[PDB]
């Protein structure tokens, strides 16, 4: 892709003690017109992984593809599939930092920031980000576009360091996930109020929560602002 | 542009039983002018080409003619005829159509089977020109046109013609600072050709 | 070497070739096509045996196009190479040609593909008959049949198996008695049944809905019946009260 | 230059002026843009004069070669599906702009052609650069059921609109008639409304007014 | 260009208007722009002619192949076939497409494929320079499982109203009924939508 | 098989050749006759069942507008032949001079297209021989034989196939340098019946001639300078007409 | 049946003088040596299961897996030369991902029955090539239901009620033939499993020196929503103790 078209903003996540947590709006722009409101762009890979992406609808269609084939593929002759040999959420991420960079080479990328959450088969939380430049990184929270600048700064504060993170529970994980998004909602010109989100638990597996809708706001305040200036009415 | 670096023109007229072809002697690099004695006037068998435009390809397309002529006169056991070489001359300069010579061909002959005179021009990709009063070619095209269109008139004498298309190149070519500087002047009949070379200014 | 592949041999014949046409009759199993004044029928017999086959899935006629069906004699590997390439002809051709391809030029063209395999040393015959029908929009009726060896021709009607020369005699002898080319009834049904009728008279055996399989082509499109619709027609031409 | 179709009750008529220009200069004044692409099917072309004759060549050479192969008289259908099939594999850079029209089995058939390889059908069309000031004349004085004298006076008059109001286009009228049950009827000249009036006087040269360096004859 | 496809109780209508533009010359007044590639799956076009056109094309041939190898194509299959010309060659098309089906299972169904070759079904979809003056008006008219002639209504009312104040948009109004009965062409002249 | 199928044997022959030229000779009669003012080819149409309708074939191909061809031998090899040189007659003569080539070239293309067979890997000779009547406007009327080695002759008149033996020698005696198309027309009709066992009438005859040019087929009036082509193919009913009165 | 075709068998794609392809035939005395595997069509889906010969207790049990997977929804078995029958389900995987990446929905079972089919025949084309050393049973469900499919050497294939090939196949098919004759109503998925086992039970008989393992795989609508797994746990011993019971 030369240059995007429909596009999904920020993709946002953090790690809590037992799992992590991940969320996208279900919005597919088309430049300012808020275009198609039922895209999902959290796609989970088996019961332990979910692949959040932002940036071309078209592109993220592509790689959904490419996620539902490596199922496929990883189930010939593997009578372990449903178990040892399923596929990890390193696994995944691998292949799409291999794709990404690869295309990013070739002139040709897919154009779209993505963030890979799930658990390992130890237990451990994955997170782990990748872009159209094949650039990658890990941290406690992870943010792509517009999330990036609001909600880690937002979800920081709950996890701040490695150590905050068996300190933290998912319903305090899910409140802040959820604040974030709300804060988007209020700032974000591409952001749209219906939104997914999913959790994955080490012991409760991967929950996908479909049509939350941003809640609690506060728009109050803006009956008593008035002019720009001077203006007294 | 490609067309106007080394300057020249060409024309070519029909008369009574007759066609004429005549060219300038010039070939510059821009304002500098460097042979005195660049002919762009051709022939293969009874058949005349006349080139105008960039100089190595007016060179490269003579000898691709020469070439592709002597082939056919070879296989076919005749040698080509003016209607044949038009098409020919066409279809090579279409075959480059993304990457052109940059030339103005233009044919004249005498079918030796109707006697009939044949004229016709090209553009650099192979548009055939297939007009039969006259046809012009060059840096001074405008001129040339001017002078032909009042110059000429139909089933002239060959020796008509020759004063013709002489005043007509003569006087086309003393307005163009690319071309001139010499001419030549060929008058084709069944039987006979004559080459002549005109007298001109020298500036 | 003239033994194996399509070569010359002596007497300028292609062995290969000839032997491909024998395999042609290895199924055991007879058709027939004949045109009506607006309709072509193809039918062929049917023999499933073995009681574990689904006889549904048992066929040597095929949808070429909307327009053109297929009846293949020769085994069914060797049938459904033919069938595949035809239907993309078929398509290949309106694609580019913003027409669709008629039946005799699909015909030729397979005709040619199938001389090629005689010409080529690398590839051997296919050893089938492929007999080509439809309403074509300018020919009409049509019946064009091609062989191993590449030869193809048109037909008033045709045969093709073991015992084709019976069923072809009983049809030329219906056409001179007639002094047409073809069956006089509109009705696509009264073609069919007029089929397995003379086909019935020149193999000495009555069928039952489960022995035949019937395709018909119309100038809207090519079709085959279910066995219920092949009962009806058996039904029409029963001869008991 | 100043192509239209036209149909009418039991063909199509196809016509053009024949002016063809490099820039403002004319270079033919009695140009034939008329082409055959099969024996009923003729089409008419503006744009790039190279690519709108070589592209007249490739399809008539094929569609003369399908109908060989098939035993049929080629299809405008045919010519359409190639040329534009030809036209959108090279994006555009063949600058060929056409009105084909023709009858063939099926019928009587119109259509247009641009560069980068869309096509239009109508019962009548203009292409070229005096198409505005011809389909001024068509938007005006067509009717469903023309006669083919009347389709032939209309396209000519469409014609004549942009010989008279277009820079790009003049001299003369072309026009070919396809009825259905009959062989095309190429009509070149059908009208010839702008002959040079006679000069003031001759100027041919007295014998020997030209000087001469050098004569000699030439062996063919 | 203003092109809409609606799904409705008994399967879908497409709808256009018939005008195709270079510069401000009106080429076509009467322009096609709905487009069959196959029995009961069409589609309405818009962007470049020449791609959409190449593309239907190409779709169509896809699709007669499909047949006579595998059968009846879904809708969805359909669109999927678009979907893959207009992403992979993205960097060469301007190709707006909504492709539109009937089958006795789903009823009628919608897919646009916009710019980029993402696809997208919805219960109805608007495309093409004059859809932007009527996402307003769609979304406050359209409900699912109108009747035939309550979804003519929405579709002759929406693009009227698209044509007024779309200079890309205008000529007549053309509608294709697809649904079990079969495949309808409607017309609509100026001088009925315009009153609307 | 990237290896040549026609090779020399210790005698110097070229077996598939020879074996080529058998299936020729195993063909169905056809012959050739030039005239002064034309040329005629023909053959047989023996239909290898009732049921077959052979108009739907044909073993007379116009190539151009003024040149046809004929054979004995392989069928189907003929068929494709028929193809290939169409094509070429465009493809390396029509498109680079807009001219249709002249008879004694096309035949040389058709000529290569077989020596080609006989040499390249992994194929057998083509097993076919053309007989080729043509007109154009520098050598006039023309009647060449193409064999499977690719080898092309001139012939005032020559049979092939089958009854060739006979037919030539039925050519030699009554053929002489001034027969009108119509003295051509009818000894080619003798000399075919004597061939022809079984049925002979316009149905199982097959019979064209390069003659005149026929305005009348051109399709289009309007180019005065565009000629008519020189080929036509006889009917059934022109044929039986002849046959009645023979 | 001459069983060997002297002279017209010693390589592939070869027509003996009675249209016989000897290496094909030849191909299918392979997959009479390979152990017996079945296919049962079901109400709402289709059923496998092989004999696994255990040669030597050195194999480790419940590995050595033969039935395989393509796609998400179907199944294969094969007997004969097994590297044979991978080489045929990886060419199967290749075409079903492809079908399913133009057309969106996966591929349809009598479609990818003949992706196999063509790709089977290929192979008896050629002499560069020998036929594959397998027979195929093979099939799953889709928009029109169960299907199920046995594919030979040839290319030649068909759609069965039940199928068998391997060395016990005359046994299993006449076992399989009884099913048919005593089940009108049908067979739920369930009970084919049973079945099935009992089946490669009797079979076995012909390989009986040897011990073996049962291996059963389905795809049904309302057991495995139409997507195949392989039959395992209780379901499986309970096929076993059924089998052994008769
Ligand atoms: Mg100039
Ligand atoms: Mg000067
Ligand atoms: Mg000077
Ligand atoms: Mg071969
Ligand atoms: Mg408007």
């Amino acid at each position: 892709t030369q240059q995007p078209i429909v596009t999904g903003t920020s993709v946002i996540s953090m790690k809590y003690d037992n799992g992590v947590i991940i969320a996208a709006d279900n919005l597919g722009s088309y430049g300012s017109l808020l275009r198609f409101n039922g895209v999902e762009r959290l796609i989970p890979v088996g019961d332990n992984t979910v692949v959040g992406i932002s940036g071309d609808i078209s592109d993220m269609q592509h790689i959904e593809r490419l996620l539902k084939d490596l199922v496929t593929e990883n189930a010939y002759d593997n009578p372990l599939a449903d178990a040892e040999e399923a596929l990890e959420p390193s696994y995944i991420f691998e292949y799409l930092a291999t794709v990404m960079y690869q295309r990013r080479s070739k002139m040709n990328p897919l154009w779209n920031a993505i963030i890979v959450a799930g658990v390992q088969s130890n237990g451990d939380q994955f997170l782990r980000y990748v872009n159209l430049l094949g650039v990658t990184y890990s941290s406690p929270t992870l943010a792509t576009g517009f999330g990036a600048h609001m909600a880690n700064p937002l979800l920081r504060k709950v996890v701040d360091r490695e150590s905050d993170i068996p300190k933290t529970t998912v319903q305090v994980a899910e409140e802040a996930i959820v604040n974030a998004m709300r804060v988007l909602y209020y700032r974000d010109a591409r952001s749209s109020r219906n939104f997914s989100l999913a959790i994955i638990d080490k012991n409760t597996g991967l929950t996908f929560k479909k049509n939350l809708q941003v809640e609690n706001m506060k728009w109050d305040f803006a009956k008593d602002i008035k002019g720009y200036g001077t203006q007294k009415i | 542009d490609p067309s106007s670096i080394n300057g020249g023109i060409v024309v070519a007229m029909t008369g009574k039983d007759c066609v004429a072809i005549a060219c300038d002697l010039r070939l510059g690099s821009q304002s500098l002018g460097v042979s005195n004695k660049f002919e762009k006037i051709f022939h293969y068998g009874h058949v005349f080409l006349g080139i105008t435009g960039l100089a190595t390809d007016v060179t490269t397309l003579n000898e691709m003619f020469r070439y592709k002529t002597n082939l056919y006169k070879l296989k076919e056991e005749r040698a080509i005829e003016p209607e044949t070489f038009t098409q020919l001359v066409s279809s090579s300069l279409y075959e480059r159509r993304f990457g052109p010579y940059f030339v103005g061909p233009v044919v004249a002959g005498i079918n030796s089977k109707s006697g009939k005179p044949f004229i016709a021009g090209f553009d650099l990709i192979g548009c055939i020109d297939e007009a039969k009063d006259f046809i012009v070619s060059g840096t001074a095209s405008d001129q040339l046109f001017g002078m032909c269109e009042s110059l000429y008139e139909p089933n002239l004498e060959p020796e008509d013609l020759f004063e013709t298309i002489s005043q007509a190149l003569l006087n086309a070519a003393d307005r163009d600072a690319l071309s001139g500087w010499g001419a030549v002047v060929y008058i084709i009949k069944k039987d006979e050709v004559v080459k002549r070379y005109l007298k001109m200014r020298q500036d | 070497y003239d033994r194996h592949i399509t070569i010359f041999s002596p007497e300028g014949r292609l062995y290969q070739v000839e032997y491909a046409f024998k395999a042609t009759n290895q199924t055991n199993i007879n058709s027939l096509a004949v045109r009506g004044k607006d309709c072509t029928v193809v039918i062929s017999q049917k023999k499933v045996p073995d009681k574990l086959l689904d006889p549904t899935t048992v066929s040597y006629i095929f949808c070429i196009s909307r327009t053109i069906g297929m009846v293949v004699n020769g085994p069914i590997p060797d049938a459904r190479n033919a069938a595949l390439r035809a239907k993309a002809e078929a398509a290949e051709f309106r694609y580019k040609y913003g027409y669709d391809m008629p039946c005799d030029v699909l015909a030729k063209r397979m005709a040619n593909l199938s001389q090629i395999y005689t010409q080529r040393a690398y590839m051997r015959p296919l050893g089938v008959i492929l007999t080509f029908v439809s309403v074509d929009e300018e020919l009409g009726p049509s019946i064009y049949k091609t062989d191993p060896a590449g030869y193809y021709v048109g037909y008033k009607a045709t045969a093709t198996g073991p015992k084709q020369q019976e069923i072809t005699t009983n049809l030329e002898n219906h056409f001179k008695k007639s002094k047409i080319d073809h069956i006089n009834e509109e009705s696509w049904e009264k073609v069919v049944e007029f089929a397995i009728t003379h086909m019935i008279d020149a193999l000495g055996t009555e069928f039952s809905k489960n022995d035949l399989e019937v395709g018909v082509a119309t100038k809207d499109k090519f079709f085959t019946l279910s066995a219920e619709n092949i009962e009806e027609r058996l039904v029409a031409i029963a001869e008991q009260d | 230059t100043t192509i239209v179709g036209v149909k009418f009750n039991n063909g199509v008529v196809i016509a053009a002026d024949t002016r063809s220009t490099q820039g403002p200069i004319v270079a033919d004044k009695n140009c034939a843009k008329l082409h055959r692409i099969s024996p009923k099917i003729w089409c008419a072309g503006a744009g790039t004069a190279a690519d709108t004759e070589a592209v007249t060549q490739l399809i008539g050479s094929n569609i003369e070669l399908h109908s060989l192969y098939t035993s049929r008289e080629p299809r405008v259908v045919s010519a359409l599906q190639m040329l534009k099939q030809h036209l959108f594999k090279y994006q555009g850079h063949i600058g060929a702009y056409l009105i084909v029209a023709g009858v063939d089995p099926t019928g009587s058939h119109l259509f247009s052609i641009h560069a980068h390889g869309s096509t239009d059908v109508g019962y009548y069309l203009s292409l070229g650069s005096g198409s505005l000031a011809a389909m001024a004349v068509l938007e005006s004085h067509w009717k469903q059921d023309l006669t083919k004298e009347e389709a032939i006076k209309l396209a000519s008059d469409a014609i004549q609109a942009g010989i008279w109001n277009d820079l790009g286009s003049g001299s003369n009228v072309d026009v070919c008639v396809m009825e259905i049950g009959k062989d095309a009827e190429y009509l070149r000249n059908y009208l010839t409304p702008n002959v040079r009036e006679e000069k003031q006087k001759s100027y041919k040269f007295p014998r020997g007014t030209t000087a001469v360096l050098k004569e000699s004859i030439v062996n063919i | 260009t203003s092109i809409m496809a609606v799904t409705f109780k008994d399967g879908v209508i497409l709808g256009a208007d018939s005008r195709t533009t270079t510069g401000a010359y009106i080429a076509n007044r009467v322009t096609d722009k709905l487009t069959r590639v196959h029995d009961k799956i069409w589609c309405c076009r818009s962007g470049s002619a020449a791609d959409t056109q190449a593309i239907a094309d190409i779709v169509q041939y896809h699709l007669e192949l499909y047949t006579s190898q595998y059968g009846t194509p879904s809708t969805e299959t359909a669109a999927s076939v678009f979907k893959e010309l207009c992403y992979e060659n993205k960097d060469n098309l301007t190709a707006g497409i909504i492709v539109a089906g009937y089958d006795d299972k789903n009823k009628g169904e919608v897919y646009t494929i916009p710019l980029g070759g993402s696809v997208h079904k919805l219960p109805y979809a608007i495309a093409g320079s004059g859809s932007t003056f009527i996402y307003g008006y769609c979304d406050k008219n359209f409900r699912e499982n109108m009747s035939k002639e309550e979804t003519v209504d929405f579709i002759k009312h929406s693009l009227s109203q698209a044509i007024k104040w779309d200079g890309s948009s205008g000529g007549v109004i053309r509608m294709v009924v697809l649904t079990a009965a079969g495949v309808e062409r409607l017309i609509f002249y100026p001088d009925e939508y315009e009153q609307l | 098989y990237s290896f040549s199928l026609t090779t020399f044997s210790p005698s110097g022959k070229l077996g598939q050749i020879d074996y080529a030229l058998t299936a020729v000779k195993q063909g169905v009669t056809s012959l050739g006759i030039k005239a002064t003012n034309g040329v005629v080819i023909a053959t047989e149409k023996k239909s290898s069942s009732p049921l077959a309708m052979s108009e739907t074939l044909s073993k007379v191909s116009l190539l151009t507008p003024d040149i046809g061809a004929v054979y004995s031998g392989m069928g189907p090899d003929y068929r494709v032949l028929v193809d290939k040189s169409r094509k070429v007659a465009h493809t390396s003569y029509k498109r680079i001079y807009g001219e249709y080539p002249p008879t004694k070239l096309l035949v040389s293309e058709v000529a290569k297209i077989m020596q080609e067979a006989t040499q390249s890997g992994g194929v057998r000779p083509f097993g076919v021989s053309l007989l080729i009547a043509g007109h154009d406007e520098f050598n006039g009327f023309s009647l060449y034989q193409v064999d499977p080695s690719g080898s092309y002759f001139p012939w005032k008149a020559t049979a092939i196939g089958k009854g060739s033996v006979a037919a030539k020698t039925f050519l030699e005696k009554r053929w002489n340098d001034e027969l009108e198309l119509e003295d051509a027309i009818h000894i080619a009709l003798l000399t075919l019946k004597e061939s022809v066992e079984g049925e002979f009438n316009g149905d199982t005859i097959e019979l064209a001639i390069i003659g005149d040019e026929n305005p009348d087929l051109l399709g289009y009036t309007g180019i005065p300078t565009d000629k008519g082509p020189r080929f036509r193919k006889l009917t059934s009913q022109e044929i039986n007409d002849r046959l009645e009165a023979l | 049946m001459t069983s060997i075709g002297t002279g017209y068998d010693l390589s592939n794609s070869v027509f003996s003088p009675d249209g016989r392809n000897f290496q094909v035939e030849y191909a299918v005395k392979a997959v009479e040596n390979g152990t017996t595997s079945i296919g049962i069509k079901c109400n709402d889906g289709v059923v496998f299961a092989v004999e696994k010969l255990i040669t030597s207790k050195l194999l480790v049990p419940q590995k050595n897996v033969k039935i395989q997977v393509v796609d998400r929804h179907i199944g294969c078995v094969y007997s004969g030369l097994i590297p044979d029958g991978r080489h045929l389900v990886n060419r199967g995987r290749e075409e079903a991902a492809s079908f399913k990446k133009l057309y969106k929905t996966p591929i349809p079972i009598p479609a990818f029955a003949d992706r196999l089919g063509q790709y089977v025949q290929a192979h008896t084309l050629y002499n560069s090539v020998r036929p594959f050393g397998v027979s195929t049973i093979f099939g799953g469900v889709d928009k029109n239901g169960a299907h199920l499919y046995m594919l030979e050497p040839s290319g030649s294939y068909w759609g069965y009620k039940g199928a068998a090939t391997g060395k016990g196949r005359q046994s299993a098919k006449a076992e399989l033939e009884k099913l048919v004759d005593h089940h009108p109503e049908g067979l739920s998925a369930r009970e084919a499993v049973k079945q099935a086992a009992k089946i490669i039970y009797l079979a076995h008989e012909d390989n009986k020196e040897k011990d073996f393992e049962l291996e059963i795989s389905w795809c049904s609508l309302s057991e495995t929503n139409g997507l195949h797994k392989f039959v395992k746990g209780d379901l499986l011993q309970e096929a076993i103790d059924f089998a052994q019971k008769e």
